[PDB]
């Protein structure tokens, strides 16, 4: 039926052999015969909703159900580039007599997370070398390698050789400036991992060197972008146009993920149904069978995203999703502002 | 010649990884068993520790010393 | 406040402030290496 | 490496330039892209008039 | 007077491939200035110069 | 990590587009090391470089 | 200073301006074509971005009838502010209520 054609067509993106079909949003005022897309906050209120389905640290999983592919992608990329993160911008380098270039060192400690909240310092103003309390952290390194006094004959393994012949994150000292001390209890400005290898020493050799965190957004540099990654899929709903019975469902079962098709016993006879289709990753595995590409309908509901935000250390992603909301917020705010300037 | 911090293709911190992954080759795991005891999903992530090869633990020989 | 150079054999300190031909002190390696300057230098993170 | 080939019927000329070329579909077809470097070199001498 | 300015946009500039088999092989562009290193122009333009 | 698509039209021939986050996080970073060197002699007559 | 420019169309009377977003990239602009899309006074919206080197979005709107486009505009850009403050509200409020049923479960 062609109304039948019109709601899949406005409501799955459905997935062929050869390419995905119904690829763009099409919910726009005169698109359609008899419905009424135009905004109304109302039904966007009611519809919505999140839910949480995953939390732990460092990594959160979510669904937001109701909102637009133009607005998730959104939240995608701030997460990515307009978050702001602490990262090492100078190194003031002492004596640095390593086998590893100035140049190498130095990118290597920019990309070492601070665990500093990025809203309690401003960013630094154009020139200012220097910086002040209120807008630069302060780190020393400084590692010495030297043989170890007592070693056994074989003297085979650099860990008895040799003391601080690796140099770790763990090295890195934070030192305070004005009254940072009071301001943060000890600890809290740390790097996160604690076991990051930087260097790698051998007797006699010596690092000594000073970095200067400032506060900067990912567009900028990718060391300022606080999550591992940030991604979305909509969510999919395999449905089985004709019952699949008999031993061809247990060949549907494993043309798919581990944990989707369950095949159960009615009357001692084995039929299959989708359980948990939130578990498919769509290798399209029901297309190589001959028999059973004609009882699948492989799609993706369209307004029903599924976040995944696994964040670096920086801060937890509960907050990095609620800072990204505020700088779409922000954005939108900025530009308000200069409509009244004009009129 | 050393491992990199981050992941060239998503920015997750491999170069921790490094020291505990030749640990767990010398308790005979296989590399397909090591990545994903360390937490390694994607394999953006696998193959920094996979294809590596440690040269500064091999030029750190010549290096001068004491 | 004399010139110090270090030996590419053996790593040790030659003071070679004469005009002799070059010469480890405690070897007979010939080949000298300045040591890194004490000023400084700044590098960006990037 | 003559007179009349390699210094008479054609010679090296100044205000000239070489670079490696990349593609840029956003300019028209009639214009290029020229680097900083190189036009802060190449100058042309405009006279000056009203 | 004569002020010998920097190239700057709508300049009129010549433009070469090294070998030259035809009289399309040079020709002559609009300069615009840009950062990167690179000469770029679009590619349409890339099956005169070969 | 290679994707074979056509993605910008910056890829007409032979090009490839990189990634800005990979590049900064270290993929093709390089070093060019070069030489200088500098003799200093003594002549036939009693007389030095300095 | 000013992120924000005005360039009417040669031939039309304030129907049809095309917005210049300084400092910006798709991030606003495809959030906020959606938003001004939805308003059915509005017949053409789209953007681009001049070139990669350039900060800037080129928002070009076209209205149907007499009004100015800059009202368009206005609208897209609160619609898109009360989206984003109710998204706010509905995920602050289930990550709470994730914790708390957590932290009620095993004690
Ligand atoms: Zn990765
Ligand atoms: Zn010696």
């Amino acid at each position: 039926a062609a109304s039948q054609a019109v709601e899949e067509m406005r409501s799955r993106v459905v997935l062929g052999e050869f390419g995905v079909r119904n690829v763009h949003t099409t919910d726009f005022p005169g698109n359609y015969s008899g419905y009424d897309d135009a905004w109304d906050q109302d039904r966007f209120e009611k519809n919505f909703r999140v839910d949480v389905v995953h939390m732990d640290e460092n990594s959160l999983e979510f669904d937001m159900v109701g909102i637009d592919a133009a607005i998730a992608n959104a939240f995608r990329r701030i997460l990515l580039a307009e978050v702001p993160t602490m990262a090492v911008e100078k190194v003031l380098v002492y004596n640095n007599t390593s086998i590893v270039q100035d140049e190498i060192l130095a990118h290597r400690l920019g990309l070492i997370p601070i665990h500093a909240d990025p809203r309690l310092f401003e960013y630094r103003n154009q020139g200012d070398e220097e910086g002040t309390e209120i807008d630069t952290l302060q780190f020393r390194l400084q590692v010495r390698c030297t043989r170890n006094p007592h070693a056994a004959k074989d003297s085979s393994d650099p860990n008895e050789l040799y003391v601080n012949h690796k140099v770790y994150t763990r090295h890195m000292t934070w030192i305070p400036l004005g009254n940072q001390a009071d301001l943060f209890p000890e600890g809290t400005i740390r790097p996160v991992h604690d076991d990051i290898l930087i260097a790698q020493l051998r007797p006699g050799q010596e690092i000594d060197l000073l970095m200067h965190c400032v506060k900067g957004i990912g567009k900028d540099h990718a060391k300022f972008s606080p999550v591992a990654t940030a991604s979305y899929r909509l969510l999919p709903d395999i449905t089985l146009l004709e019952p699949v019975e008999g031993e061809a469902a247990e060949e549907l079962s494993r043309c798919f993920s581990p944990g989707v098709i369950e095949v159960q016993e009615v009357q001692g006879k084995k039929v299959a149904r989708v359980a948990n289709p939130r578990l498919d990753t769509f290798s399209r595995e029901i297309f190589r069978n001959e028999k059973l590409k004609k009882v699948v309908r492989l799609a993706r509901v369209r307004d029903h995203y599924i976040f995944s935000v696994e964040s670096t250390g920086v801060l937890p992603p509960d907050v990095l999703v609620s800072e990204a909301i505020k700088v779409l917020m922000g954005k939108c705010r900025r530009f308000l502002d200069e409509l009244d300037a004009v009129q | 010649m050393i491992i990199p911090v981050r992941c060239f293709t998503c920015g997750k911190i491999v170069g921790n990884k490094w020291e505990a992954y030749l640990g767990l080759l010398q308790a005979e795991y296989t590399e397909g068993d090591a990545l994903d005891a360390l937490g390694l999903k994607r394999y953006c992530c696998r193959r920094m520790l996979l294809a590596h090869v440690d040269l500064i633990e091999k030029l750190l020989n010549y290096a001068p010393l004491e | 406040q004399p010139m110090i150079y270090i030996c590419g054999e053996c790593h040790t300190e030659n003071e070679i402030k004469s005009r002799d031909p070059i010469r480890c002190r405690e070897c007979g390696y010939r080949i000298m290496y300045k040591k890194r300057t004490k000023r400084l230098v700044v590098f960006d993170a990037r | 490496q003559g007179r009349f080939r390699g210094n008479l019927s054609g010679k090296r000329v100044d205000f000239s330039g070489r670079t490696v070329i990349s593609p840029d579909p956003n300019l028209r077809i009639d214009e290029v892209a020229v680097p900083v470097h190189v036009a802060k070199i190449l100058t042309f001498p405009e006279k000056v008039n009203k | 007077d004569i002020v010998e300015r920097h190239l700057i946009d709508g300049d009129v500039v010549l433009f070469n491939r090294q070998p030259s088999l035809h009289k399309l092989s040079i020709m002559a562009h609009l300069a615009r200035v840009k950062p990167h290193r690179t000469f770029r122009f679009n590619e349409c333009v890339c099956t005169p110069y070969n | 990590t290679v994707a074979v698509m056509s993605y910008s039209g910056y890829d007409i021939e032979d090009a490839l587009v990189l990634n800005k986050a990979s590049l900064d996080r270290g993929f093709g970073r390089c070093l060019v090391y070069k030489n200088a060197k500098c003799t200093l002699k003594r002549y036939t007559n009693q007389t030095f470089d300095k | 200073k000013t992120a924000l420019e005005m360039v009417q169309a040669a031939g039309t009377d304030r129907h049809c301006v095309t917005f210049v977003l300084h400092e910006e990239d798709h991030t606003l602009g495809n959030s906020l074509r959606y938003m001004i899309m939805k308003n059915p006074e509005v017949e053409f919206c789209g953007y681009t971005t001049t070139h990669p080197s350039e900060s800037k979005i080129n928002l070009r709107i076209q209205t149907r009838g007499t009004l100015p486009a800059v009202e368009p505009f206005q609208r897209g850009l609160n619609e898109l502010m009360n989206v984003c403050q109710h998204v706010l509200d509905k995920f602050e409020a289930s990550i709470k209520d994730y914790k708390d049923q957590k932290a009620s479960r095993n004690e």
